[PDB]
């Protein structure tokens, strides 16, 4: 099964994605909670638009400007880190975040009936006692 | 216009996240009494859940106006998520609308049509003809 | 009326030749836990030995 | 009559009605006044006795007057609200989008307790939005008007139902009061009582009777002769006093320790202190008088008290039962009886005064919090009022009422008529009250009290049928909020001119006759049995010496736009309410001529609507002209009087006012001197008089379309005038500044051959689609080219043009000359919004002919568009050689009971061609009852017949007898109505005669380039890729759930697939579909949408693995 | 107390802003709040700029950067289900009749590169970079052609003189 969207499929198969996978989707540890920098407007390293992780707000144009036309293409500056290619898959590229202790899913905690204490035979109010600490 | 910034409400809810799982990778490599760390712990777990699905255990996170922040299943469930509105139907190109008035000496397959109207539908189509002549 | 917005970046249009590039150099890179990843500079590129992956 | 620039408007008022219409806008006014507390308003509450009038303000600040610490160390006051004057006047406000403001001041007094001084400042509290001349208000230069808002008035509502399973009529009852807490006493399934208190789940009568301290035997001579007493005498299950006064405390807590004197304490702290719990002095009289209690003593206590309250649970008990009536040990009787909520006497009206006094009540509260909080913080001998009191809070509260609520509102003025009812509108159901989607239909429906205090006709008929519903004509407010209905009284059958105004209670306590019942012409009926309205909302017939009210006129019960239709009476109330929503929705002409036809509401209706400038004080004219008229009055003095020649109203539409005096005219005191819009010699007038016939003609009239001559696009007889504003802005950024100048790059000089030397366009300037009416040019920075971009700047020796020209382009359709040029700088340090250094607005004003797919209308809801313009000639023409103008559909009229429009029409032919019925015998048998001074008339005369007291059908067909000729002996509409039509277009005279005359239609705001609206491909979405719709923007269409539904129904996939993918949201297929297109090649393959791969990356992001498979 | 100022100061906006610029956002609020109460009326940030000390350039500075940003989901419009995203018109996103415009310019700049000869088109094309998308210069093209640059600049000056035939690009001067 290809992503890679030549409109034919005829299947979709939805499931669980594993920590294994979600950090084999990312482009690297988003890990700063700043947006855009409030003088230049420009995104911020290592935040929630590093154009490092996700990619180019410029057509074609590494973060630095060293390198900006299409002949350098699929490559990484070597100074501003920022792959070069199209704005368009700023739509597409997923980041994560790694996380110091672990999670539980609220899909699979506050469910009728909840599939946690279902699948290890337990109340809720337990599961409210034990990842609520 | 005037550099009005607009969100998208999901930013507040990664950045509380992000703020979180920082404070709390950094008082874990610090060394902190345990009522301390498995507090962050709790915090980072609801701020998790209502980033996931604000709403679904305790109360909602809000915002200015106490308006509740647009977690990640409300881009889903309700009427304004993708499901129902991707259902719902688009807008659409090449399209238009008008009053109507009675066509009563119109042949039963015609309609009538403003000038004014039916310039602006058959653009591309009147300027390919209208550059080939 | 209709108030408008542009998200700050340049959008160009040109031809995505998939034949006439620069052409590149790949780097490997390892990681602390031996985790393999190719980064792929430029020809014309000083290589940093250390490089966030 | 009694108007002295009146037009001799005849009528066919056979009813002489003793009162005169009321001063129609006195629900704002008075309302308003009362809030100010203005010299007027004072004296006028002093006429009915009320020896301590108080102004809203002051009730506000004397609620909150005194302002205590929380030790009692110190007081803080507050004292006497007074104004300066206003700001600025109106138009100069409306002009530089000011509000209308004038400064609060106030005495205040702060007092410490501890050493004892005053310290009396005077506080500026702020700058107070002051209502205009004609009740309205000015926010930032728009005109907004606060509508009056229905809600349920505090009190006691015993209501009851029964079960569907054991059929006991269970009793309950909500005290609800203002700004408090809900207890409530209802009843169980069981014997026992349902005293659940503000939603606590759980509550018998007996736990809050020994938290009120009283003993079971206590509870046995309170409640005694009942098993409901019995029963929960037995189902307490918390005996003792305390016992009971903890058990409601920790009830009340739950979630820490009780302690029993605050248990006794909290409950006259929550409804007995008059420090947060209080019911109005509007709730209190409502109490008083449902009790019957506090009637020798005038209203007070605010708050409750216990023996109100063991007398609301023994009325509740005792309808329960079933009783007749209840004397409270401690009261006179009251009958016992349910409470219907939809009753006039529970449903008050909360007005602007009480809309404004709520918002300052709440700003004062939440100042008054940082009042009480810095008060401990701050030291003693260091402050004054200044230093404590932050307005700022009030103030925010003041302009986030009126600006961005849901009761202000921009007044809807496109004719004076809808500025006259788009005030004294009543909303049912809002904020404060129920939603529209929860609110079922008990309130869309018209309860029999609303005779004479809400039009049952004028409502919206979308999805609010019902919920906005405007005051009646000569309905009146009382001081309590409270509708009151004028009524003359009747004694021993003679009905005297004390005219008694009514609520709904003094309603319901007597019986009322009807304006239609014959007196004597000495006060007394002729006839014994009389019609009557029983207060049940009954109809019955009564013996003619009980009757003790009756109305005051006719059309009591009407709107005042619906009291515009004429042969109401006659007409259906569906096609009276689509009649009434079409009167307030006309655009007023360029020659706005008064109907032929109309009641006597026209001309009360335009001066009253303030849309006309009248003659202030009597005088004669000492110059006219076209701007401005200098009266000169009867003691030396001048006064002038600026026109408002071509002013933009809220909808685009004019507002002209033409004089309607000359140079040695002597004028009268309330005369009109200029017509507005909308007027013709003072008198409403919302459309032209028309020559209609009613044959279905070719088709081109088919199910409600209607036809026109050309002679009204030729003479310009239907024309309105379009002032639309245009409006840019010079702000700064990042690069630099935004500029506004003759410069723009790449661009020629013949597109800027209209701008002037500075960059806008000149006054008189024709503009059309797509041309600039403001050169403005931003900094772009300095990008990177494309090569083939460079070698043309090469070839052509240009530069770059670094400053990217974003003008002001008039956009899409809209055309016509440049009338104003409203410039605004920063730089000419006027007040302007952050960063813009320049604003420039410019109005264009088209003069719109008719044409067709304009949305025509009679006065009967008869609506239709223009189907098709004839020419003049092929239209089909009087006998005489007149052409008729406009040719309606005949199927329209019967299946839809509106011949209201056919009687129009008759007498409209009859009012235009004149008659004179014969005098040899003197009166014919059908003249009878006909007013003196009608039977003759000359031609073109108008006259009135008035709602429910007008034309018979007798009058009209005997005066349609005799019809007077047009020039020469040809009497050219028979008897019957109807008149011999050649056809113009193919030449035979119409077999049968068609009835003809002159029917007083209108145009309507809907007009075609109003709606009018294509896209091939312009902007597009943000967030998602769609074509942004809306005709703002080019726009796209909604292409539904139903249309993929039908769609899907054809089996037609392809079209569905281009709908949905490649002119919705494939984006690199749209840019290949467009190359196709203009290459001529075949439409290419579409790919994936993208709101698919939106959907995919959410349903990634959401820790969801979505694999999607090939094979 | 320093703690919590600095977090408030840090991660209390969507766009950060560094902890002096807030302490002068403050202070500013601070002045423009007691200014508006005990002036009565509303201040002019001249006056305010008198006040800090500062320029009323940087005043509006500080004032532009103090306004925090609105979120895109709240409903704007009436509707409930009407969403404030939706009526952003996206003026950087594809106009989509210059794109088909800039092809076609293309084509017919190849077509009247061949109304030219081989040296001339070569020139060109090496010159403004539009074959492969490099600008090199008239030594390279020298390099390449076996001729002195002097001679590319001939070249390049009888082309040019050579495009400028309005009768030969009257068809390039419509697209622009
Ligand atoms: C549904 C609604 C208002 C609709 C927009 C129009 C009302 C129905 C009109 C009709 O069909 O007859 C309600 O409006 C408010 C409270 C609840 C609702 O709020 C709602 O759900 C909707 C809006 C609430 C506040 C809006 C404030 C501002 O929005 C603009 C400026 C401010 O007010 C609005 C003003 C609308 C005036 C209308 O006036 C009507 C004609 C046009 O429909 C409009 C010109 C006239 O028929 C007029 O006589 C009727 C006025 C309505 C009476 C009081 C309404 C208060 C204008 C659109
Ligand atoms: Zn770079």
């Amino acid at each position: 099964g290809a992503m890679l969207d030549v409109n034919f499929f005829d299947e979709l198969r939805i499931g669980l994605a594993t920590a294994e996978d979600i950090r084999q989707w990312s482009y690297g540890e988003v890990k700063k909670p700043e947006t855009i920098n409030y003088r230049t407007l420009k995104p911020e390293k290592d935040g929630l638009f590093c154009e490092k992780i996700f990619g180019p707000t410029r057509d074609w144009e590494c973060y630095c400007g060293k390198y900006k036309r299409v002949r350098f293409k699929g490559i990484i500056c070597e100074r501003c880190g920022v792959e070069v290619t199209r704005a368009k898959v700023r739509r597409e590229r997923m980041g994560h975040i790694e996380l110091a202790a672990p999670v539980t899913h609220i899909w699979y905690f506050k469910g009728v009936p909840s599939r946690l204490g279902y699948l290890l035979d337990l109340a809720p109010k337990d599961l409210e006692k034990i990842i609520y600490f | 216009d005037g550099g009005r910034f607009a969100t998208s409400d999901l930013n507040d809810l990664y950045r509380r996240v992000i703020n979180r799982n920082n404070r709390l990778k950094r008082l874990i490599d610090l060394g902190a009494p345990e009522i301390i760390v498995n507090n962050e712990k709790r915090m980072l777990q609801e701020s998790v859940d209502a980033l996931f699905d604000n709403g679904r255990r305790g109360r909602p996170v809000t915002g200015p106006g106490n308006r509740p922040l647009k977690s990640l299943s409300d881009l889903l469930k309700g009427k304004q998520g993708r499901f129902r509105q991707n259902l719902l139907g688009k807008r659409v190109d090449y399209s238009g609308r008008s009053v109507i008035v009675v066509g009563p000496q119109l042949k039963l397959h015609q309609c009538g049509l403003p000038k004014l109207m039916a310039l602006e539908l058959f653009k591309p189509f009147v300027m390919k003809r209208l550059v080939d002549l | 009326r209709v108030l408008r917005g542009s998200r700050l970046g340049a959008v160009s249009y040109e031809t995505d030749r998939n034949h006439d590039l620069a052409p590149r150099q790949i780097a490997r890179y390892r990681t602390d836990n031996g985790e393999e990843f190719e980064v792929p500079f430029a020809d014309d590129a000083e290589i940093p030995g250390t490089w966030l992956c | 009559n009694s108007v002295p620039g009146a037009p001799n408007r005849v009528s066919f008022a056979k009813l002489r009605e003793p009162l005169e219409v009321p001063g129609l806008l006195d629900v704002q006014t008075d309302s308003f006044e009362w809030l100010i507390g203005s010299p007027r308003w004072r004296e006028s509450a002093a006429e009915r006795g009320d020896v301590n009038p108080v102004g809203g303000l002051e009730e506000v600040l004397y609620e909150l007057s005194p302002i205590e610490d929380f030790s009692g160390s110190m007081s803080l006051s507050f004292s006497d609200p007074r104004f300066d004057d206003v700001k600025a006047p109106v138009d100069e406000c409306k002009d530089k989008d000011m509000t209308y403001a004038a400064p609060l001041f106030v005495t205040a007094e702060f007092i410490n307790n501890n050493t004892g001084e005053i310290k009396s400042q005077t506080v500026f509290m702020g700058d107070f939005p002051m209502m205009t001349e004609k009740g309205t208000f000015i926010i930032n230069g728009t005109e907004r008007v606060v509508v009056s808002q229905l809600v349920r008035s505090p009190g006691v509502y015993f209501d009851e139902t029964i079960d569907k399973s054991t059929d006991k009529t269970l009793h309950s009852v909500k005290v609800i009061p203002s700004r408090g807490a809900w207890l409530e006493f209802d009843v169980d399934k069981r014997d026992t009582v349902g005293v659940r208190i503000d939603r606590k789940r759980r509550q018998p009568v007996t736990v809050l009777l020994k938290a009120l301290g009283w003993t079971s035997e206590q509870i046995v001579e309170r409640f005694g002769f009942s098993e409901i007493m019995r029963s929960t005498l037995e189902k307490d299950n918390t005996v003792g006093t305390d016992e009971a006064l903890l058990d409601i405390y920790r009830k009340l807590r739950p979630g820490e320790p009780p302690t029993k004197e605050s248990a006794q304490t909290l409950l006259e702290n929550l409804f007995f202190k008059e420090k947060r719990y209080d019911l109005a002095r509007v709730g209190r009289y409502k109490v008083n008088k449902k009790l019957g209690l506090h009637v020798g003593e005038p209203i007070t206590s605010s708050t409750l008290t216990e023996e109100d309250v063991v007398a609301t649970i023994e009325y509740l008990v005792r309808l329960h039962e079933g009783q007749t009536t209840m004397t409270v040990p401690g009261g006179v009787e009251v009958p016992v009886e349910t409470d219907d909520i939809d009753h006039f006497g529970n449903r008050r009206l909360r007005t602007v005064g009480e809309l404004i006094q709520n918002q300052i009540r709440v700003g004062m509260s939440r100042m008054e919090r940082v009042v009480r909080e810095r008060m401990t913080t701050q030291d003693v001998e260091a402050i004054t009022p200044q230093t404590l009191i932050n307005i700022r809070p009030v103030v925010a509260a003041i302009k986030e009422f009126f600006g961005t609520s849901q009761l202000s509102q921009f007044m809807d003025q496109n004719n004076p008529l809808s500025g006259l009812t788009h005030k004294r509108r009543l909303l049912a159901l809002g904020p404060g009250g129920l939603s529209r989607e929860r609110a079922g239909l008990e309130v869309r429906d018209v309860h029999p009290s609303h005779y004479g205090r809400m039009c049952p006709i004028e409502t919206p008929e979308g999805p609010n049928i019902g919920l906005i519903g405007s005051l009646s004509v000569y309905a009146r407010v009382n001081p309590f909020g409270f509708i009151e209905t004028p009524y003359r009284k009747v004694v021993d059958g003679v009905v005297s001119d004390e005219i008694v105004y009514l609520t709904a209670d003094e309603e319901d306590r007597h019986v009322v006759a009807q304006a239609n019942s014959p007196i004597d012409a000495d006060g007394r009926f002729v006839e014994p049995r009389v019609l009557v309205r029983r207060k049940a909302g009954e109809v019955e017939y009564v013996p003619s010496s009980e009757v003790d009210y009756m109305d005051v006129s006719p059309r009591q019960m009407v709107s005042v736009a619906t009291a515009m239709i004429p042969f109401l009476e006659h007409d259906d109330a569906n096609r009276a309410l689509m009649g009434a929503n079409m009167q307030r929705q006309a655009v007023p002409l360029v020659r706005s001529e008064a109907p032929l036809v109309g009641t006597g509401m026209e001309l009360r209706a335009a001066i009253d609507a303030g849309d006309v400038v009248v003659a202030e004080e009597s005088g004669v004219i000492e110059e006219v002209s076209a701007d401005y008229i200098t009266v000169m009055h009867d003691n030396g003095t001048r006064r002038t009087y600026r026109m408002r020649k071509f002013a933009r109203s809220n909808h685009g539409t004019c507002a002209n006012q033409c004089p309607i005096v000359d140079a040695g005219d002597r004028v009268e005191a309330g005369q009109v001197i200029a017509d507005g819009p909308c007027t013709d010699d003072g008198e409403m007038a919302l459309g032209k008089n028309l020559l209609v016939a009613i044959m279905p003609w070719e088709g081109h009239n088919y199910e409600d379309a209607i036809i026109l001559s050309n002679r009204l696009v030729e003479e310009d007889v239907l024309t309105s005038i379009h002032i639309e504003e245009h409006e840019i802005d010079a702000r700064d950024t990042k690069l630099g500044a935004e500029e506004i100048t003759r410069d723009i790059p790449n661009i020629s000089d013949e597109v800027l051959a209209d701008l002037d030397e500075r960059g806008i366009v000149r006054i008189g300037a024709e503009v059309r689609d797509g041309d600039i009416l403001v050169g403005k040019v931003t900094p772009k920075g300095e990008t990177e080219l494309t090569p083939e971009e460079r070698l043309l700047r090469a070839i052509f020796g240009e530069k770059a043009r670094e400053v990217r020209d974003t003008s002001l382009k008039v956009p899409h359709g809209e055309s016509g000359k440049v009338i104003g040029i409203r410039v605004f700088s920063r730089e000419d340090e006027d007040e302007l919004p952050a960063g813009v250094n320049e604003l420039v607005r410019v109005y264009v004003a088209q003069k719109r002919k008719i044409s067709d797919g304009d949305k025509l209308a009679g006065r009967h809801g008869n609506k239709g568009v223009i189907g098709k313009i004839l020419p003049v000639e092929d239209m089909p023409f009087l006998a005489d050689g007149t052409p008729v103008d406009i040719i309606l559909n005949t199927h329209g009229v019967p299946r839809r009971m509106n011949i209201g429009q056919i009687l129009e029409t008759h007498l409209g032919w009859c009012a235009h061609s004149g008659w004179k019925v014969d005098a040899a015998k003197g009166v014919p048998d059908w003249a009878a009852r006909l007013p003196d001074e009608l039977l003759e008339a000359q031609p073109n005369a108008i006259v009135s017949t008035p709602v429910f007291d007008g034309a018979q059908e007798a009058e009209l067909q005997g005066l349609l007898s005799c019809t007077l000729p047009n020039r020469d002996g040809d009497v050219l509409v028979d008897a019957d109505g109807k008149a011999m039509l050649f056809d113009g277009r193919s030449g035979e005279p119409f077999p049968y005669p068609v009835t003809v005359g002159y029917m007083y239609i209108m145009k309507l705001h809907h007009l075609v380039d109003d709606k009018i609206h294509a896209r091939s491909t312009g902007p597009y979405s943000m967030i998602t890729q769609q074509p942004l719709g809306g005709k703002a923007q080019f726009g796209g269409q909604r292409f539904g759930e139903m249309e993929c539904w039908a769609m899907q129904a054809y089996g037609a996939a392809y079209t569905l697939q281009e709908l949905l993918t490649i002119k919705s949201d494939d984006t690199v297929g749209r840019v290949k579909v467009y190359e196709a297109i203009v290459k001529g090649e075949n439409i290419p393959e579409p790919g994936i949408p993208e709101s698919f791969k939106v959907l995919l990356k959410e349903l990634q992001s959401l820790c969801l693995n979505v694999e999607v498979l090939s094979s | 107390r320093q703690a919590i100022t600095r977090a408030m100061a840090d991660q209390a906006r969507t766009i950060r802003i560094p902890v002096h610029m807030v302490e002068v956002i403050n202070k500013l609020g601070r002045i423009q709040r007691e200014l508006l109460q005990d002036l009565g009326r509303e201040p002019t940030p001249e006056e305010l700029a008198k006040e800090m000390d500062i320029t009323p350039e940087k005043v509006l500075e500080i004032q532009q950067y103090a306004r925090e940003p609105i979120s895109l989901d709240q409903t704007i419009g009436d509707e409930g289900d009407s969403q404030l995203g939706d009526f952003i018109e996206d003026s950087e996103a594809v106009v989509a009749v210059d794109a088909v415009s800039f092809t076609l310019l293309q084509d017919q700049l190849q077509s009247v590169l061949d109304t030219l000869s081989e040296r001339e088109a070569g020139v060109v094309r090496l010159r403004f970079g539009l074959t492969d998308g490099q600008p090199r210069t008239l030594d390279e093209i020298g390099q390449v052609y076996g001729v002195t640059r002097e001679r590319i600049r001939q070249i390049e000056s009888k082309t040019m003189s050579k495009l400028r035939h309005p009768s030969r690009s009257q068809v390039l001067r419509d697209y622009l």
